[PDB]
Order: C-alpha cells, then sequence, then structure tokens
RNA sequence: GGACGGUGGCCAUGGAAGUCGGAAUCCGCUAAGGAGUGUGUAACAACUCACCUGCCGAAUCAACUAGCCCUGAAAAUGGAU
C-alpha cells in the first residue's frame, strides 16, 4: 500500500514534469484544503498544481534528470513547504490568477494577526446576545431599539500578536474581514532559467 | 471572577495533573508511570477530576 | 475610587437602559456623586457620607455658601487632580514639572478617613487623641475611657453620623 | 553494557570566559561571576580552542545511569552561560478571587511580605536566596520579578514564594488564590 | 443592503411541524417573517422535497420565497416512491456541479456511493455514461 | 501547517449535524481527511485526534520474556545472615 503509493507518486510527478517543459515553485501557505480544492478546480483546465513530499521530489528528480536536462536547478530551491505547479500557457495569466482567488481566514484562538483589525462605533446589528461577550472583552456599550450599538473605538488587536479565544469569536460575530493569505509563487522555471 | 488568562494559570498548577490510583500521588499531565515507590510505579493512572 | 465608579456607571447604565423614561417622563434619572444622589459610608458601624457634607466642611474651612458648596462638590469628584505641594486644583493628570498628582476625590475624602482607620488600627493614642482636635469634633463621655475596634466605630460615628 | 566513550561539547560566547579547577567551573561574563563544583560526577572536563571556546564533558566507560549525567552537566553550564550573559528572569503573577494578595519588598528585593493571601491576618516573609533580587513589576497590576544569575537560586526562590501562598483545607479547583510562576525568561533578550 | 439579509439556508420538512420545527427558532434571524414568513416557507416546501427540505430562503420584506438545491438523498427519496442509474445520470445536470470534481463521472460516482443508504459493485466496474452528462 | 462536498449520510426525535444511540463502513479532490479518536454544545460552533506535509538529519518503535532489585509485605519485652 506506502510503497505502491510511493511508486504512484513518482510515476504521477514525472509524467506530469515531463508533459509541462515549464513549471512554478509555489510555497504553500497556510492555506485550508478547501482553498487547494477551490485553486485546484480554478486551475481544473489551465495548469497542474502537484504537492507532497518534498524528499520523494528530489529522490525521484534526481534519479529520472536524464530523460531531460536542467531539472536539476530547481534543487537547491525546493525547501520547506514547496509544491510544483506545471503549465502550458504564460507566466502571467497563472500568476495573476492565483493571486486573484484569494481566501479571508477568520481568526481562531492561539492566532497570529499580521493585519490590525479596529472596530467602529458602528450598531452591531443584531439581537441583544452578545453582552456578556462584549463585557468579557472589555467593550462598553448601550442598548436601544432591541439591538446592540457601539458608542466607542476601540484597538482590537494588533499587527502580528497573539489573537485571543475570547476576541476571536467576538471578531466572527462582528464579521470583520482580517489578515487574509493564500497561496504564493517561490519561483518560475523555464526550461532551465529561473526567475522570480 | 478571575481573567481566563490567569484562572488557566492557576489550574496549570491545581488541576491539570494526574493522579496515582494506588497512591492518590499528583503528577504531572504528561505522567505514565507513578513516581513513587510505595505503590511500584504503576501505570495505573487517572486524570484529575474537573469540577464541571 | 474605581470601585465605586464601577459600582456607579453600571447602576447608571442598567437604570438608563430599563429606564427608557429618560428627560420627559420623569427628567433626568441618572445618578451622579456631585449630584449628591449617592452616599458613601457603612451601616455596621453607623457612619456615612457624602460629597455634600466633605464639600461643606471645606468650604467652613475656607445662599452664597450654597453655591459654593455645589461648587467644590463639582470639583471634589472625577478627573480633578489635587496638589499637596500647591494646595490647588488641577485638570491635568500630572502636575506641570512631571510629578503625578492623586485626584481630589481620593486626595480630600479618602486620604482622612485612611488615616484615621490607620492610626485607630496600628495603636497611635497621641495622633487618634490630635485629630479629634484637628477635625473639631464633639466628644461625650463613655468613649474617651476605651480604645480599639469599637473605638473606630464611635469616633466614626460621631464624626460622621 | 558499558559505553567505551560518551562525550557532548557546549560552545562559549566571545563575551563570556570559562575556567576549571578540576570539576570546578568558574563562568564569567558581562553579568558577574558563577561557579560550580561537579565533584559528585566523574567525568573529564576539557577546553578546546583558543578561538571559540568550546568545553567538552567526557565520560569512559559509563552505564546507563551515568551516561544521563553528561547532558546534565553540558545544560548545567549552558544555563551558567546564559545566567552570566543574560540573566534569569521570572515573572510571577499573583491570582486572587476575592481579597488582592499585598505584596511588599523588603531590603534591596530579598524578603518578600504576604499580607492579606485569602484574607488571613498571618503574614508571610519569605526569604530569596543570596544573589537574587525581587520587584514589583511597573507594567502589570499583580506582578513579581525575581531577576538573578543563578537559575537554581532564582526558580527555588519563585518556588519557595508559591509554596509559601497555598491554600490549606479547601477545595484547590475552587480556590485557585495564590502565585504563580507566570514566565520565565531572561534580562535584555539577546 | 438589499433591506434584508435572509440569505442563510433552511434544513426544516416532512410534516408541517411548526414548533417542532426549527422555524421559530430561525425566525429572529430576519425578525421580518416571523410565524407567518415560516409558516408560508413550509406551505413552498411540503413537496419538492417531500424530506428534510434543504433549500434558501428570499425575502420580499413581507413573504419569503424558496429555492431548493437538489440535495443528492433528497431527490433519491423523492424519486423514490434495482440500477435506476438512468435517472441518477440526468439528477445533476442542474445541480451546483463544483463538488471538487474533474470529469462528470465524479457525480455519477458519488451518486452511486452514497445511495448505499448493495449499489457499490457498479462502483468499480462502470463504463457505460462516462461522458454523457456534458 | 492542512485535517475538505454530497452529508445537518438511513432510522430512531422533543435536539441529537462525525462524536446518547440500531444498523450500515462510499466515492470525488487528493499529500491527506475516519461519512469519525476523544473533549465539548440543547443542537451547532470551537478544540483535538488518524492521515498527510514542513523543520530537524540517524536509527527508532511495540509486544512479550527472565535475571537481580523494588511494591505487594500488619503484632504484641529489645534483638538477631
Ligand atoms: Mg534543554
Ligand atoms: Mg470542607
Ligand atoms: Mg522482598
Ligand atoms: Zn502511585
Amino acid at each position: 500500500d506506502r510503497a505502491t503509493w510511493k511508486s504512484n507518486y513518482f510515476l504521477k510527478i514525472i509524467q506530469l514534469l515531463d508533459d509541462y517543459p515549464k513549471c512554478f515553485i509555489v510555497g504553500a501557505d497556510n492555506v485550508g484544503s478547501k482553498q487547494m480544492q477551490q485553486i485546484r478546480m480554478s486551475l481544473r483546465g489551465k495548469a497542474v498544481v502537484l504537492m507532497g513530499k518534498n524528499t520523494m521530489m528530489r529522490k525521484a528528480i534526481r534519479g529520472h534528470l536524464e530523460n531531460n536536462p536542467a531539472l536539476e536547478k530547481l534543487l537547491p530551491h525546493i525547501r520547506g513547504n514547496v509544491g510544483f505547479v506545471f503549465t502550458k500557457e504564460d507566466l502571467t495569466e497563472i500568476r495573476d490568477m492565483l493571486l486573484a482567488n484569494k481566501v479571508p481566514a477568520a481568526a481562531r484562538a492561539g492566532a497570529i494577526a499580521p493585519c490590525e483589525v479596529t472596530v467602529p462605533a458602528q450598531n452591531t446589528g443584531l439581537g441583544p446576545e452578545k453582552t456578556s461577550f462584549f463585557q468579557a472583552l472589555g467593550i462598553t456599550t448601550k442598548i436601544s431599539r432591541g439591538t446592540i450599538e457601539i458608542l466607542s473605538d476601540v484597538q482590537l488587536i494588533k499587527t502580528g500578536d497573539k489573537v485571543g479565544a475570547s476576541e476571536a469569536t467576538l471578531l466572527n460575530m462582528l464579521n470583520i474581514s482580517p489578515f487574509s493569505f493564500g497561496l504564493v509563487i517561490q519561483q518560475v522555471f523555464d526550461n532551465g532559467s529561473i526567475y522570480n | 471572577i478571575i481573567e481566563p488568562s490567569l484562572r488557566q494559570l492557576a489550574q496549570k498548577y491545581n488541576c491539570d495533573k494526574m493522579i496515582c490510583r494506588k497512591c492518590y500521588a499528583r503528577l504531572h499531565p504528561r505522567a505514565v508511570n507513578c513516581r513513587k515507590k510505595k505503590c511500584g510505579h504503576t501505570n495505573n493512572l487517572r486524570p484529575k477530576k474537573k469540577v464541571k | 475610587y474605581q470601585t465605586f465608579q464601577r459600582i456607579v456607571e453600571n447602576v447608571n447604565v442598567i437604570i438608563s437602559t430599563y429606564g427608557e423614561g429618560e428627560s420627559g417622563p420623569m427628567g433626568n434619572i441618572m445618578i451622579d456623586p456631585v449630584l449628591g444622589t449617592v452616599g458613601f459610608g457603612s451601616g455596621l458601624h453607623g457612619w456615612a457620607f457624602t460629597l455634600k457634607q466633605f464639600a461643606e466642611m471645606y468650604v467652613a474651612k475656607f445662599a452664597e455658601r450654597a453655591k459654593k458648596v455645589e461648587d467644590m462638590m463639582k470639583k471634589l469628584w472625577g478627573d480633578r487632580y489635587f496638589d499637596p505641594a500647591n494646595g490647588k486644583f488641577s485638570k491635568s493628570a500630572t502636575s506641570p514639572e512631571g510629578k503625578k498628582l492623586p485626584r481630589t476625590f481620593c486626595q480630600l475624602i479618602l486620604d482622612p478617613i485612611f488615616k484615621v482607620f490607620d492610626a485607630i488600627m496600628n495603636f497611635k493614642k497621641e495622633e487618634t487623641a490630635k485629630l479629634i482636635e484637628k477635625l473639631d469634633i464633639k466628644l461625650d463621655s463613655e468613649d474617651k475611657d476605651k480604645e480599639g475596634k469599637p473605638l473606630l466605630k464611635a469616633v466614626m460615628r460621631r464624626w460622621l453620623p | 553494557m558499558k559505553t567505551i566513550l560518551s562525550n557532548q561539547t557546549v560552545d562559549i560566547p566571545e563575551n563570556v570566559d570559562i575556567t576549571l579547577k578540576g570539576r570546578t567551573v568558574i563562568v564569567k561574563g558581562p553579568r558577574g561571576t558563577l561557579r560550580r563544583d561537579f565533584n559528585h560526577i566523574n567525568v573529564e572536563l576539557s577546553l578546546l580552542g583558543k578561538k571559540k571556546k568550546r568545553l567538552r564533558v567526557d565520560k569512559w566507560w559509563g552505564n546507563r545511569k551515568e551516561l544521563a549525567t553528561v547532558r546534565t552537566i553540558c545544560s548545567h553550564v549552558q544555563n551558567m552561560i546564559k545566567g552570566v550573559t543574560l540573566g534569569f528572569r521570572y515573572k510571577m503573577r499573583s491570582v486572587y478571587a476575592h481579597f488582592p494578595i499585598n505584596v511588599v519588598i523588603q531590603e534591596n528585593g530579598s524578603l518578600v511580605e504576604i499580607r492579606n493571601f485569602l484574607g488571613e491576618k498571618y503574614i508571610r516573609r519569605v526569604r530569596m536566596r543570596p544573589g537574587v533580587a525581587c520587584s514589583v513589576s511597573q507594567a502589570q497590576k499583580d506582578e513579581l520579578i525575581l531577576e538573578g544569575n543563578d537559575i537554581e537560586l532564582v526558580s527555588n526562590s519563585a518556588a519557595l514564594i508559591q509554596q509559601a501562598t497555598t491554600v490549606k483545607n479547601k477545595d484547590i479547583r475552587k480556590f485557585l488564590d495564590g502565585i504563580y510562576v507566570s514566565e520565565k525568561g531572561t534580562v535584555q533578550q539577546a | 443592503p438589499n433591506e434584508i439579509k435572509v440569505v442563510y439556508l433552511r434544513c426544516t420538512g416532512g410534516e408541517v411541524g411548526a414548533t417542532s420545527a426549527l422555524a421559530p427558532k430561525i425566525g429572529p434571524l430576519g425578525l421580518s417573517p416571523k410565524k407567518v414568513g415560516d409558516d408560508i416557507a413550509k406551505a413552498t416546501g411540503d413537496w419538492k422535497g417531500l424530506r428534510i427540505t434543504v433549500k434558501l430562503t428570499i425575502q420580499n420584506r413581507q413573504a419569503q420565497i424558496e429555492v431548493v438545491p437538489s440535495a443528492s438523498a433528497l431527490i433519491i427519496k423523492a424519486l423514490k416512491e434495482i440500477t435506476f442509474d438512468e435517472i441518477v445520470n440526468i439528477a445533476r445536470q442542474m445541480r451546483h456541479r463544483s463538488l471538487a470534481r474533474e470529469l462528470s463521472g465524479t457525480i455519477k460516482e458519488i451518486l452511486g456511493t452514497a445511495q448505499s443508504v448493495h449499489p457499490h459493485d457498479i462502483i468499480d466496474d462502470i463504463n457505460s455514461g462516462a461522458v454523457e452528462c456534458p
């Protein structure tokens, strides 16, 4: 089972690199399974994105560089959480398409927020059923019209720090778009040339 | 009425622990065997009961 | 002071959110210590005071008297600070030199009460005797002969009924 | 089984130098001097470089129990280096439900007076180990800072405070009051 | 904001239910429909399907219209009053058809797989209608 | 770091959405994702596992077994290799 899967992965990567002479090395950041599925369905007819074990990728391409040279140039660059994007079209189309299909990731418990989000002094819009959470986070409010209205601005969280568990749910209930991050291309490999 | 951060800091020392079933010794949460001779370093451990 | 402010703020917010009878049916219904609609004290020890009483005794130390008492009362609570070195109020949280000044409420109300409490519980007979003439309080019989926690009760009773 | 040789090397920065007197290690850095003797462990201590200052710990013909001491000695020496370069700072938050815990720092941060732990009239006087200074942080509300050079002494002083503030005859799952070591770090954060 | 945000979906059905159904629980989400809104919702969603009726409601600021996506279990239980492959072949020409798929045979694979609730032998050796849908 | 769609999979219902339960036990995307290991919720949600991936670069893990030692192992006058 395991050895069969590894051999099948070797076969898949070698046939894909043979089919597409030009490919990108792409950084798989903290993108969810749904985000990988949506980029897969976005390039369902454009190109192919292939991930897996870097230790396997290095070994297979080093063992089967013989049928096509200039494959060794990708070796010192496939490090960390990286994968391949074998393509037939140009660079710009795939580049700006995978930069275009961004997905906003909501902050959760034990999360890092590179972006700053600030609560406004605007009506929440729902019933007064989050007063306990508002008082826990410290935002003292007023009650009117069967809803909740924020009476002041509060610096909710800073940039690149730790977000609290009783603060992530407050951001979720207020429905503010937090820091977002998608899929970024490490570099581009065109038949023997490497570019940004 | 303690804020949750300080509450969990106190609970790290007071509640998040293992108890030996033979000698009731208070062991660290990742314990597998009791550290005391009088039970024979038994691995009969349970979590410390919560107030829930 | 922070605990007192939290209590009065909580009472004000609950009376606002359930008392939709704002200005109108009953007029203003909020409570402010400046307005004199909150009191401070302890019932077990039989003593209580108001910003009105403290303002009045400071004015006495210092129809028109009512206005003066109201002015001192307004300046005696809130984010007003007092410089003990200069004996003057200030809106600034710190002195112009850079020394932080205690606020008027604490400095001019709690500090004497805290001083007498500390003196009585630490058994400073000479200071407890001289604060009597400092406060100019009348002192009847049966209390000069005993000291301690009942002495604290008696002196607070006869100072702030 | 007797392993022929078990060795481990630690690296010494430039700003700190280490002298050996048999098995007594003297670690001299910017923040002072530390000194600790390992005569209870039969090891060979060597200094190697005149450029990078490697200290190597060797154990010959050891068994399972005394191969465990090589890494222990290396960790102690690394902690000494860390103490004389960056120092050890333990931050202790004091938690309470009802009664605030009043902590008064006596002479030069050597005595700690806990006054109102759970509202009892007894006063706790904790004596810090020599070379350890205690203070009340100016940043947070209820926080003690214990600064020193020896991790042994600093952590032992923190444990003295923590065990001094101990609830008795009560459900300690409910009564969480006390002073607890919040975090352990360095000074100057280099 | 188009005067209403009622795009949240709904998964009650079968009998009217009313109190037993989560309609009074979801009523405050809009606060416009209330009992009349979530009763006309059941009026429009009694059938198609006769099941839990996974739908999406749209508010005309007094009235409510329910668009019912074709859930696979819903449509198979509704089409039931055996192979029956010819009906499930066309049962997904109107679905979302995203399914994190690559070709059309994935959908019929998923249908034959989910209809086990045996229709599993036909899962492996299937060659008819591979590209029939597109 | 990820841990996805049908699917809040069928029937139990007053809610049991992967986790009170009676049965079944799939596929697509896949590097990986159990129509579910536990925590948890009224149910959700949120944690967490089992599965993969990155850093790390060399051996490691499990179940048994039998030697010595320890626990099991409590008595009365002070005491017996
Ligand atoms: Mg270590
Ligand atoms: Mg008791
Ligand atoms: Mg024995
Ligand atoms: Zn034990």
